[PDB]
């Protein structure tokens, strides 16, 4: 998956 | 006979001089006004710092005539080793008195020993302490002093203006210029002294601190007298180089000084420094060739860099003719930055080495001789402070060394610069001999020298006014005008400063000369002042005299905007240059001078311009220009309002557009341009013209000058890159004219009809209008268009040839030497799938031809006119040079054709047809015209790194890739800390300097340079040197470079010993295959080197030479083998449609369909079957490696540790990226896999890999919570302050998510605690918004530690 916005909350 | 004084006389004055010393008692002008000299018995002579008082027996006097007297002075001090005989001449002419030391005899010396050896007891300095050549007293009416010192600071004036009172107390107070006034007379003191002293502000040395006047007070009875003397002079100065070696160097000139006594010269009713300043112009030094400065309306830089030949000399000549058309032939001054060797910052300090790839001395002389007919002056950028190993002047004696015996290193970019020993370069005769090398090549054609960096202490810790004076002299002695970099530098001889004329550089403290005294005296002689740049304030807020505002369009700092360049000339430079045709005679109400900044006595007048600033200027014909400020209050709109009158008539009015680009103004003007563009003489009455400019556009009415008052009409032309256009006949009524003008559009007004300036495009270039500068007309007059398609001249900036559909554009070649080998290259950007071609034909038959399909490589050459930031089409530029090679036929009949074959609607762009003599012969063909072999030792490259083109590893840049040149032993491994050879074979190689860890393509071949046929096999080999293991790699790809779609083979270290590389390549189905050099993510091994040795060592470099490309025989295949191989490939991959990208499947289907076309064509042969088979074998090795890449991303996400180690040994890319730009390391940090991460990092994984959102693996480790991973990443080299797409650093993400142990580790490793994200928030603010008070207090204590 796209980890960019998972990392962010 | 017994009288102890004599009288010298002119028709303007009589001067009493003392017989016992060269002293003046007083000056009496014809009207009876008196100026004192030295009223007291002062007979001091200083030699070598020792004051010696002379007695009656030490001086002999002789009156030569009524205008001259000679003195012989015995200056002796046994203890101080001084025994000299000084001969001094005093002469008078008009209101001037000169005091010259005509002879210096040293009784304690035989002279300077050969080779500038040390002269024992040399007379190094000489002066006459408190000589008081002119003086004023506190008892005189309006006694005052005005002085000037150097200031490059726009807020700090360099002047002082004060009353001379009983309390005035000064002793050897030094100034660049000093004037005294009192009792109806004024005078300045001029001296050729090279003394360096007090200054207001200057960022450098280099002659900025030259102060030549010494003011001293003394008691003359009841009054205080302020007297002016010369500062000390250098005679035989003893200097030391960087190795401790000593020299004695002779005088630049013998000591000279003078005064000029003025009355009320400007007839304004007051006698002050301005009257003395007018007279001072009659005795002052004048920089060499300063009389041409008012003519230099169009300054600019034409750049060349890194072997590319972006601007060959005959293209610069065409751009001169383009600017001549657009300005109606105003004078120009072109600075050739990169004229020599391989370009800018290459080959320093070989002044005589003119760039062979630019056309050499022959083309530079043609450009200068022809350019001069358009009023264009040329000059070259030189460096006397830094050199490169490749320069033939490079020697151990030239090398600057530090107190430890090590090299004094310079800048590393293409090569490592080494400082030049400035004292050795002067005292050995080396520098002057390299200037002589250049003089032999250019003769008397070149106008100026541009001396870079002089004064920044790179050549020595001195670079004083004595060194600068000697530097300017050797330059001026070859007929060259002096120009230099720093704004404050070289006050004595420079006519231009780059950091004064280009107002954007340096900031408000580092601009041109901020002095009213200096600009009053010399505004017409230099472009070294402060122009409009309002953000700097003070001197830069709308100076009344304007000031040069320099822009460029030929590659300097990537500058390419021709329209902005022309707009800027008209906005600021036409009026600035107009004002320079007059000399300042009066300057009152200067707002910059106040009692608080030492200018209480500054020249005021409430009856002039409402007590606001005003300047009056006059020429030698009595023409008067008056420049007025609307208001002296900087908070008023009228502070930036200026009116200019010429002979009482308004010629300009309004507010200029801010020189800093921040606000357009409203200024309009109708300036009478009365001068030619050569010596500036008045043109004949009928050839006289006016320039019209209206900033906002509109209709304005003007009174024409006196000689136009009786005309009944005028002719008005709009000036464009084509010359005079849209002729209008405008009526004159009562000597007035009304003009309607578009906003920021130039017009020229004549009394009657005017002819077009004659322009023959591309003289010497073997073709007419090679750069497509001749407008639409060029396709009718010069080039012949044929075909069903379309040919047009497109582009508002650098015009190009644009082709659509099926069309041919041809022109006959002229002036070729029959039987000689020629290269013909043209820049091409092809957006069509159909071929774009360049062909040379002779008598109908083809001598040479070449083609390109769709262009695959963007242009990244910053100094080039068509790089990918210049918008050829769709916000990009793919311009790359396409070559053909031919021998000029004996019939003398050769023609070049540029064509687009296809009939589609897509465009082909061509520009800059270049026919050059070239001896390259490394290409062999097959019968079908396809490639058999290509060899290149890089010894005959017309330009650039052909067959390679520079790639995007540094974006649009002055790329750190070029042709390296041999100069043993300095360029070879083993000299100093150097470990790599610059050159492998012959004199030239391709060198990459320090482009490590870019993770992208450095350079590549392209199909128009070397075409690989679909299915054909090729053997590629080359010699190389690489500084470390696996820092650079061979890349093989098809089409436009895409990460992941290239084959990489890491290259092993070859540091000091030449390695050999060889591989095979099968051409892709679309004919777009290529190979190149790629910068991996692997760190170099610096081998314990520190500082400059890390760069000079060669650990991070890559040299390539002796390239060989040859078509090889492949194992023959039958149609059956080809068909069976199709079934085999379809059996391996047809099922995997889901496991593949929608574009990866289309690439597979494309190759497969194309290979089947080869197999099934009617009449196919064994070659077609072998090609179809070899294509499928390459498709197989590609799909197999792509599977291992997505299997590595699958095994790094779920954490199958042993699959990850085997996959990389089988071929999988350690830096494989998914659809979001995420590498296996991005998945092994977000999921916590300590062992995976370490093995990945050892393999060559990019620790700072950014995904589509700029997120690194460290960002993900900090945002999730794995401290084991963080310590590994930071040890490997993770950037702790890496910012994602929202400006978030890993410290921001750790504090926002709630990780106390993380914030401490990151802070310890160097995380910037005050780093702001895109919403202005720091890591501290992110903790407060999320409820992490415990984190917030840790970051607060770190911010105030
Ligand atoms: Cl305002
Ligand atoms: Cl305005
Ligand atoms: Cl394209
Ligand atoms: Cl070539
Ligand atoms: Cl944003
Ligand atoms: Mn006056
Ligand atoms: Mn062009
Ligand atoms: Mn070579
Ligand atoms: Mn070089």
């Amino acid at each position: 998956p796209f980890l960019a916005l998972l990392a962010a909350x | 006979s017994m009288v102890a004084c004599e009288t010298l006389k002119t028709k303007k004055m009589e001067v009493q001089i003392k017989k016992n010393f060269p002293s003046v008692l007083q000056y009496t002008m014809t009207d009876g006004k008196v100026m004192y000299g030295q009223s007291k018995d002062v007979r001091t002579v200083e030699i070598n710092g020792t004051n010696i008082e002379l007695g009656d027996d030490d001086v002999t006097f002789k009156k030569v005539s009524d205008t001259e007297a000679t003195y012989t002075l015995k200056v002796k001090d046994e203890a101080k080793k001084i025994d000299a005989v000084i001969t001094v001449q005093i002469t008078v002419k008009a209101n001037q008195l000169h005091l010259n030391v005509t002879k210096i005899k040293n009784n304690l010396s035989e002279g300077i020993p050969e080779g500038n050896g040390v002269e024992e007891n040399a007379i190094q300095t000489l002066s006459f302490p408190n000589q008081s050549l002119v003086s004023v007293r506190s008892s005189q009416e309006n006694a005052q002093f005005t002085g000037a010192r150097m200031s490059s600071n726009t807020q700090k004036p360099g002047d002082t203006n004060f009353a001379v009172t009983e309390d005035t107390n000064v002793t050897d107070s030094d100034y660049t210029y000093g004037f005294i006034s009192g009792a109806g007379l004024s005078a300045g003191l001029w001296s050729n002294s090279e003394h360096d002293g007090t200054y207001v502000a200057a960022p450098v040395r280099g002659g900025s601190q030259n102060t030549r006047v010494y003011a001293t007070t003394q008691q003359t009875g009841d009054a205080t007298s302020l007297g002016l003397a010369s500062a000390p002079w250098y005679y035989h100065r003893t200097v030391t180089d960087s190795k401790g070696k000593k020299y004695t160097v002779a005088e630049t000139a013998l000591p000279q000084m003078a005064v000029a006594i003025a009355g009320d010269e400007n007839e304004d009713g007051a006698v002050n420094w301005q009257d003395g300043a007018i007279a001072y112009r009659d005795i002052m030094n004048n920089p060499y060739k300063s009389e041409e400065v008012p003519e230099l309306v169009a300054w600019r830089i034409a750049m060349n860099f890194g072997s590319q030949a972006q601007n060959p000399f005959l293209t610069t000549l065409d751009n001169v003719k383009k600017v001549a058309l657009n300005t109606d032939g105003l004078g120009q001054s072109v600075l050739l930055k990169g004229y020599g060797n391989e370009g800018h910052d290459s080959g320093h300090p070989d002044y005589g080495d003119i760039g062979q790839r630019l056309g050499g001395a022959d083309d530079m002389n043609t450009m200068m001789e022809e350019g001069s007919k358009y009023g264009a002056r040329f000059g070259v950028h030189v460096n006397a402070s830094e050199m490169y190993p490749e320069a033939k002047a490079f020697s151990e004696d030239m090398v600057r060394r530090n107190s430890a015996g090590g090299l004094s290193y310079g800048w590393n970019w293409l090569d490592q610069g080494v400082g030049i020993d400035g004292i050795y370069d002067l005292a050995s005769g080396s520098r002057v001999s390299r200037f002589a090398d250049l003089s032999k090549e250019v003769g008397d054609n070149m106008d100026f020298i541009y001396l870079d960096v002089w004064g920044n202490l790179t050549s020595s810790g001195s670079e004083d006014s004595w060194e600068t004076r000697k530097m300017s002299k050797m330059i001026n002695d070859n007929g060259w005008r002096m120009t230099t970099e720093w704004g404050s530098g070289n006050e004595y001889d420079s006519t231009f400063q780059h950091w004064a004329a280009d107002l954007t550089y340096g900031g408000y403290t580092s601009k041109g000369e901020n002095s009213e005294v200096m600009r009053f005296l010399r505004n017409h002689q230099k472009d070294s002042w402060v122009g409009d740049y309002p953000q700097y304030g003070g001197a830069a807020n709308a100076p009344l005299l304007g000031g040069y505002n320099m822009k460029d369009f030929e590659g300097w700092q990537g500058r390419n905007d021709y329209a902005a360049y022309i707009k800027n000339l008209y906005t600021h430079d036409v009026s600035t240059k107009f004002i320079q045709h007059f000399k300042v005679t009066r300057w009152v109400n200067n707002p910059l001078l106040t009692a608080d900044n030492g200018n209480a006595a500054a020249v005021s007048d409430p009856n002039t311009n409402n007590g606001n600033e005003q300047i009056t200027l006059k020429d030698s014909n009595g023409n008067v220009v008056v420049v007025s400020r609307g208001s002296n209050d900087t908070s008023s709109a009228a502070y930036r309002q200026r009116t200019i009158t010429f002979n009482g008539v308004k010629v300009a009015s309004g507010v200029v557009s801010a020189g800093d680009g921040s606000a357009t103004g409203d200024e309009s003007y109708l300036l009478p341009w009365m001068w030619d563009s050569f010596t500036g003489k008045l043109v004949k009455d009928s050839e006289q013209k006016l320039y019209h400019w209206n900033t906002k556009g509109g209709t304005t009415t003007w009174t024409l000058p006196d000689s136009w008052k009786n005309l009944s009409s005028v002719k008005v032309y709009q000036l464009t890159d084509q010359g005079k256009t849209n002729e209008q006949t405008v009526a004159v009524s009562g000597g007035k004219v009304t003009l309607t003008a578009d906003a920021e559009t130039p017009y020229v007004v004549y009394k009657g009809e005017a002819k077009q300036i004659q322009v023959n495009w591309s003289e010497g270039m073997h073709v007419v209008d090679a750069g497509f500068n001749g407008g639409s007309n060029t396709l009718t007059d010069n080039w012949t268009v044929s075909g069903s398609g379309k040919a047009e001249v497109e582009g508002d900036n650098n015009a190009m040839l644009r082709l659509t559909g099926k069309v041919d554009v041809s022109q006959r070649l002229t002036d070729l030497k029959a039987g000689q080998k020629y290269a013909l290259y043209v820049g091409v950007d092809n957006r069509s799938t159909g071929d774009a071609s360049v062909t040379v034909t002779s008598g109908g038959k083809v001598l040479a031809t070449n083609s390109t399909g769709k262009s695959i490589a963007k242009n990244y050459i910053k100094a080039y006119g068509h790089n990918t930031n210049s918008n050829t089409e769709n916000g990009s530029s793919y311009f790359q040079n396409m070559y053909v090679f031919f021998t000029a036929p004996e019939n003398g009949d050769a023609t070049v054709t540029l064509s687009h074959k296809s009939t589609d609607g897509a465009h082909t762009y061509f520009d800059d047809v270049r026919i050059v003599e070239n001896q390259y012969s490394g290409i062999t063909y097959e019968k079908d015209g396809t490639l058999k072999s290509l060899t290149n030792g890089f010894e005959n490259n017309a330009q650039g790194i052909w067959p390679f083109v520079v790639s995007g590893s540094e974006g649009v840049e002055d790329n750190r890739i070029h042709l390296s040149e041999l100069h043993a032993p300095f360029t070879r491994a083993g000299w100093d800390v150097k470990k790599m050879d610059d050159v492998l074979d012959g004199t030239w190689s391709v060198k990459v300097n320090g482009l490590t860890q870019k993770g992208t393509l450095v350079y590549q071949t392209i199909p128009q340079n070397v075409k690989f046929e679909a299915g054909a096999k090729y053997k590629v080999s080359f010699d190389y040197q690489s500084g470390s293991d696996d820092i650079y790699a061979i890349a093989v790809g098809q089409g436009e470079y895409s990460a992941g779609s290239v084959k990489l083979t890491n290259l092993k270290k070859a540091l000091g010993e030449t390695g050999k590389a060889e591989f095979e390549l099968t051409g892709g189905v679309n004919g777009d295959s290529w190979f190149g050099i790629y910068s991996t993510a692997t760190a170099p091994d610096l081998q314990g080197s520190t500082g400059n040795a890390q760069d000079f060592g060669g650990y991070k470099d890559f040299v390539l030479d002796n390239l060989k490309i040859e078509r090889i025989e492949s194992q023959t295949r039958t149609k059956a083998e080809a068909q069976d191989k199709v079934k085999e490939i379809r059996g391996k991959y047809d099922s995997k449609r889901a496991e593949l990208s929608d574009a990866a499947w289309q690439q597979y289907q494309d190759t497969l369909v194309k290979a089947r076309v080869l197999i099934n064509k009617n009449g196919a042969t064994a070659e077609d079957f072998t090609k179809a088979y070899d294509i499928l074998v390459a498709l197989d090795e590609y799909m197999k490696l792509k599977d291992l890449d997505r299997k590595l991303l699958e095994a790094a996400w779920v954490g199958h540790d042993d699959e990850v180690r085997i996959l990389m040994a089988n071929g999988a890319d350690v830096n494989a990226r998914d659809m979001y730009g995420q590498t296996p390391l991005h998945l092994a940090a977000f999921r916590g896999h300590l062992e995976i991460v370490e093995v990945l990092l050892k393999t060559g994984a990019d620790v700072n890999a950014q995904d589509v959102t700029g997120t690194t693996p460290l960002h993900l480790a900090a945002a999730v919570g794995h401290l084991d991973i963080v310590e590994v990443l930071l040890k490997a080299g993770a950037d702790v302050n890496a910012q994602d797409w929202h400006g978030e650093t890993p410290l921001h993400l750790a504090a926002h998510r709630g990780h106390l142990e993380f914030v401490e580790v990151l802070l310890k490793h160097g995380a910037d605690v005050n780093a702001q994200d895109c919403f202005g928030k720091t890591p501290f603010d992110l903790a407060i918004d999320n409820g992490n008070e415990d984190i917030a207090e840790v970051l607060q204590k770190a911010a105030k530690l």
